[PDB]
């Protein structure tokens, strides 16, 4: 268990080159004697993989980084390879997947695992009686509170250590993605000496685990042999590398096993492949695309400030404002962060209109003002563009177009008392349809009948203003909401609210993401001459995107500039003929390449 | 580039537009096929010869001068003073096609519409005919026609 | 009539930005506006109005 | 602690279990993550226990001032607002018509017609066409085939 | 084109008599808590939502 | 509003504030009495003992 092994030798991490490895197919759909472009997690062609050995003075079973995806490609005699275990940390701190061989079963457990720092599996003591089976279960110390379990049926593997070339090639596609954890199994009988075989493969997808879990790391179980830290190794191999949001084509045959694939990625070659949607390209120049600048880091710069916003004197607040007279309060030079107001916990509805809740950290807002009054239980719903109620219809309106988020939850708990609380009233009676945002405190007797009330209350004459029954007793239907309207104007002015988003270091004449009081975007940042005026933030061209920001903690301004500029050319003779091609770039010196 | 133009740098969009998938290469398909009979256009009419036929030095036409249409080798580029003329009285994008990306970066013109045409995926393919070669096809069209009379486009120049 | 041939290519290249500040029904033209704003299925309704056009 | 995909494919169903989760003063046997370092992916359940960190001062896995233990109870009664009240909750969450299907609706299966044009009902995938044998074999995990066209050009009985 | 009516309506489905645990999961006793919850696999079963 | 008793309003074909300025060929009130939880069935496209049958 907790025992680590002696004779391991260190040795550089050598890498490794797969050819076509990493082709799975990205779905259940039958395909024949088609050409199909996909686009989903794959191991790049030609990427560069890790050496990885189990043998008489190597050992190797590192922690690897999962990053969104790993192939998993293992030439294999003696089964050196028992599985895997997945997780984040690799301790009992978190919840790890582990996927083993015990020989008997596949063992597919997602629990809480005591970690050892070198897991494996060992085969004891043969000489006379042959044996070779199993000991020692070395993987893990302790499981706890596990959530998956599977366990397949009972098989006897061949355990026996074999000599000479690896009988075996077995391939995996490792990705979780949505709490789903795909695996993409191949096994080809193979002939090789050492390296990976040169070759295609189309692996395909073996079991599905519902695991949810994180998984940025991984390790290899291997199998110990002598004739507890003095085993060896048997001979074996396992190559990993990393998927990538490629693009593949892909080709069916006529039976619809893939025959072969082209990465998109690759060289200018390939992607004219892709856009000629074959892999035979004729003699001839072919226009791909511009030469794209990935952004080295994202950039985010907000304006900094270390004051959390009102959230306990506009949400907390004793007494909110009547509906027909609603409190405005405006909201400026403060962090906006909602994860206070889950300390305690109230709202019944939150909907955003002009954005979407999980960017309201990511992006920040202008001119934010609260909206705040309380109403009976069933009228929140008359909160909403277009709506139409003694609310919305006549006291309280929102615009059309309205872009901010309505914030509501029972305050029967608080503002129902005894008999009834007539402190909250509303606008039963309003001679027209105020616009939006008006705010109407006027008590003048409404005039229902044609006779003049004359400020007096009568028959066809009614005081505008009446109030809401409120008890504990009440239906909730009937219970007050208190109700904050939060309105604002967004990426179109100077933000003074910023999320709890920690801003990053500037980078400059680099391409990079940024992120600019919430805009978010791929450019270069420059120095410029433009000067914004004090109430100008973003500046914009003709193709109406962002031209230059400002730079909301030091006062400047940077122009935006596009990555992925120029064109390329693919100078080619046809496939048929050789694969070497030149690339001619449009736009540029030679620099780039 | 129509994965350029209609998404700009955005990988989010960039798969929504794989959706429409062959959309954006069935537009290139024609816009290269107007690229590459625009070069059909220019081979069909300035190069009507194999040879390229060039004025004996010594001149005489019978009083004819012709030095107004022939090439003159003082100009960097060979070229007759009309055709001179005609290069200056049409105005076209900046000489040469190569932009650099640091000439756009580096000083960005106000309201330019090269660069802005560029970072949009809009780009200008060079023609496969110099206006240098030009004038040396008409230089050689002329020549014939001077030297040869009309034989040498039904054969040799006679 | 051959400067109307450089206009008109010019122009037409010219407008083809023009083309881009168009909002195409969508809540704005820009589209690092509506990926800071909209969530993906939110924004996917908004861009495909933006690739649309 | 619960989130769901943006591409989320399925049904979610909610309903009020005050009548039963709500015992006495409380039932604290129904926890919630109030605090959580990141947000986790969809689908992605956090056992983790571990004390939340909202300070600068490392919590060394104790309670303490700006150190919360992660896992807070709701409060249940019967006499708490509907607001408060529990609701369980089932999401119900599938891949369709993409893949093979084992659960199927009270659907009567009807006699499978060759030959003749029909209206075709397969794993819930319903269209016009004409069925033929083939010599296509699917994969074990293979239900639907598709053209050029992307519509479904064979499908597994 | 000419254009060929179906003529008949054919349903073909995966043949099962096991309707689907809607007891075992919506009538089950007590739900997990929210931070880690039950994810059980409904899989060969017919899906009927008139029992509930 | 006097007796203002609605919990959900929702005009489908319509939009609400037009209902003073646009009015109706036909107008038929249908009226009964459900469940709380089953309102949400009332709707097109719903399901349950209510929608479903
Ligand atoms: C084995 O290697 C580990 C490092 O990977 C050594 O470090 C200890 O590991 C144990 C868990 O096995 C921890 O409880 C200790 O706190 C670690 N100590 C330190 C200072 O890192 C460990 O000493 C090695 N020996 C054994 C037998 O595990
Ligand atoms: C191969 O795997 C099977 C399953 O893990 C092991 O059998 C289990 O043994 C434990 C011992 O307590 C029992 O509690 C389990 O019930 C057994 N399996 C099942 C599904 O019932 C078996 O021991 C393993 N063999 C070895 C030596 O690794
Ligand atoms: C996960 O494991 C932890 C600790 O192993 C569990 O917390 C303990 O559960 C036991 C049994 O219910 C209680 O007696 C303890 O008081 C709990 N606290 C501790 C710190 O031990 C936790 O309930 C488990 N949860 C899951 C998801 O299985
Ligand atoms: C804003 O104020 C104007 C002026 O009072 C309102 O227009 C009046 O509307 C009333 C009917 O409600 C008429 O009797 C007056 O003759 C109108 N005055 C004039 C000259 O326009 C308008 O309706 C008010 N708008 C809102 C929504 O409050
Ligand atoms: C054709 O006309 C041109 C232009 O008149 C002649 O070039 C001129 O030659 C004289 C000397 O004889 C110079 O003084 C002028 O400055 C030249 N003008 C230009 C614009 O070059 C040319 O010599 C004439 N050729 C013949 C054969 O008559
Ligand atoms: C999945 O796990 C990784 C690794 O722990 C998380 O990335 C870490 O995030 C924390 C902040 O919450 C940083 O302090 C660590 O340095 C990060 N580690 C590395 C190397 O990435 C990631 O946030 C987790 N994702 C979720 C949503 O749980
Ligand atoms: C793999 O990457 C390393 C740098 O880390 C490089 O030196 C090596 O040549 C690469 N191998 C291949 C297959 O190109
Ligand atoms: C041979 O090995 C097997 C498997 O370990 C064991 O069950 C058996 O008792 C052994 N027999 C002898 C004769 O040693
Ligand atoms: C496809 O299937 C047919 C029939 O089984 C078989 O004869 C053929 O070899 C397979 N491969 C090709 C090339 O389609
Ligand atoms: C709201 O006020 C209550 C009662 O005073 C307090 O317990 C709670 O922490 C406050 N919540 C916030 C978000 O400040
Ligand atoms: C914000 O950061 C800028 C540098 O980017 C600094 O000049 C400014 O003083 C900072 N403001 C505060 C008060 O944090
Ligand atoms: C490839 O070239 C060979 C030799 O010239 C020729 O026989 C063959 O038809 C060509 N095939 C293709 C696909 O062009
Ligand atoms: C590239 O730059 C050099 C000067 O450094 C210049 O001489 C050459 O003409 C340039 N080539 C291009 C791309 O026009
Ligand atoms: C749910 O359980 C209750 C109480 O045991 C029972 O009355 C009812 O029939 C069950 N409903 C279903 C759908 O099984």
């Amino acid at each position: 268990q907790c025992v680590n092994l002696t004779t391991r030798t260190q040795l550089p991490p050598a890498y490794t080159n797969s050819f076509t490895r990493g082709v799975y197919y990205p779905d259940k759909v039958f395909r024949s004697s088609v050409l199909h472009s996909t686009q989903d997690l794959f191991l790049p062609f030609f990427s560069n993989v890790t050496w990885f050995h189990a043998i008489h003075k190597r050992f190797d079973n590192p922690v690897l980084p999962f990053n969104d995806g790993v192939y998993f490609a293992s030439t294999e005699k003696s089964n050196i390879i028992r599985g895997w275990i997945f997780g984040t940390t690799l301790d009992s701190k978190t919840q790890s997947l582990l996927i083993v061989n015990n020989a008997t079963n596949v063992v597919i457990k997602v629990c809480e695992f005591q970690f050892c720092n070198d897991p494996f599996l060992g085969v004891y003591y043969h000489k006379n009686n042959k044996s070779w089976m199993e000991s020692e279960f070395r993987v893990y110390s302790s499981a706890n509170n596990c959530t998956f379990e599977y366990v397949s049926q009972p098989f006897l593997m061949d355990l026996e250590g074999k000599q000479g070339n690896f009988k075996n090639l077995r391939e995996f596609v490792f990705k979780n993605i949505d709490g789903y954890f795909k695996i993409y199994s191949k096994h080809t009988p193979i002939n090789l000496v050492r390296d990976l075989p040169q070759g295609f493969s189309a692996l395909e997808p073996l079991v599905d685990l519902p695991i949810g879990i994180n998984i940025t790391r991984f390790q290899t179980l291997l199998a110990l042999h002598r004739s507890s830290s003095g085993w060896t190794a048997g001979a074996a191999a396992y190559y990993v590398g990393y998927l990538q949001p490629r693009t593949f084509l892909l080709k069916y045959n006529e039976n619809g096993t893939i025959t072969d694939a082209v990465d998109c990625a690759l060289d200018p070659l390939s992607e004219t492949k892709c856009t000629l949607k074959s892999f035979t390209v004729e003699k001839g120049i072919y226009q791909t695309s511009n030469f794209r600048v990935q952004p080295t880091e994202s950039i985010v710069r907000f304006p900094n400030i270390t004051n959390l916003c009102p959230f306990g004197e506009v949400f907390n607040a004793t007494r909110f404002a009547s509906v027909y007279a609603w409190n405005r309060k405006r909201i400026s030079n403060c962090v906006a962060d909602y994860s206070v107001l889950y300390n305690s916990a109230s709202f019944s509805t939150f909907k955003c209109y002009g954005v979407s809740p999980t960017k309201l950290n990511d992006l920040c807002f202008t001119n934010v003002y609260a909206d705040s009054f309380v109403i009976r239980g069933d009228e929140v719903r008359q909160i909403a563009p277009g709506q139409t109620g003694k609310i919305a219809d006549y006291n309280y309106k929102l615009p059309d177009d309205f872009t901010g988020c309505v914030i509501a939850w029972n305050s029967n708990n608080l503002d129902s008392k005894v008999g009834g609380n007539y402190n909250y009233l509303y606008r039963l009676f309003r001679k027209s349809n105020l616009k939006p945002f008006e705010r109407d405190i006027s008590t003048e007797i409404y005039q229902a009948g044609s006779t003049p009330c004359n400020g007096v209350e009568g028959f066809n004459c009614y005081f505008p203003l009446q109030s809401y029954g409120f008890q504990p007793t009440n239906g909730v239907g009937y219970q007050p909401y208190r109700v904050v309207v939060l309105s604002f104007e967004l990426l179109h002015a100077p933000a003074t609210v910023c999320g709890p988003k920690k801003s990053t270091n500037l980078v400059k004449n680099k391409c990079v993401n940024f992120n600019f009081n919430g805009l978010t975007g791929t450019g270069v940042l420059t120095e410029s001459n433009k000067k914004f005026l004090p109430f100008q933030q973003f500046g914009r061209d003709i193709a109406d995107t962002t031209d230059a920001v400002r730079d909301p903690q030091t006062l400047e301004i940077l122009d935006i500039t596009p990555c992925s500029f120029g064109g390329v050319s693919v100078i080619t003779p046809g496939t048929n003929t050789s694969n070497q091609v030149a690339v001619l770039y449009q736009d540029v010196n030679c620099t780039e390449v | 580039d129509c994965t350029m133009y209609i998404c700009g740098d955005s990988t989010e969009c960039s798969n929504l537009l794989l959706q429409y998938g062959s959309f954006c290469t069935q537009l290139n398909r024609a816009l290269t096929g107007i690229a590459v009979e625009q070069d059909k256009n220019t081979q069909e009419v300035f190069a009507q010869v194999k040879q390229i036929y060039k004025t004996p030095p010594i001149k005489d036409f019978g009083g004819f001068n012709f030095s107004q249409i022939l090439p003159d080798p003082s100009k960097p580029s060979k070229r007759s003073f009309i055709e001179d003329l005609l290069f200056n009285k049409v105005t076209l994008a900046d000489a040469g096609f190569i932009k650099q990306y640091g000439d756009c970066l580096g000083d960005i013109a106000a309201r330019d519409l090269i660069c802005a045409q560029k970072f949009n995926g809009l780009t200008v393919l060079p023609p496969l005919l110099t206006d240098e070669m030009i004038a040396q096809y008409t230089s050689a069209l002329l020549a014939g026609t001077i030297t040869s009379g009309w034989t040498f486009g039904a054969g040799a120049a006679l | 009539k051959l400067q109307d041939v450089v206009n008109q290519n010019a122009q037409a290249l010219n407008t083809l930005v023009k083309q881009l500040s168009s909002n195409f029904g969508a809540i704005s033209s820009v589209l690092n506006d509506i990926l800071s704003r909209l969530d993906p299925p939110e924004a996917e309704v908004q861009i495909d109005r933006l690739i649309t056009g």
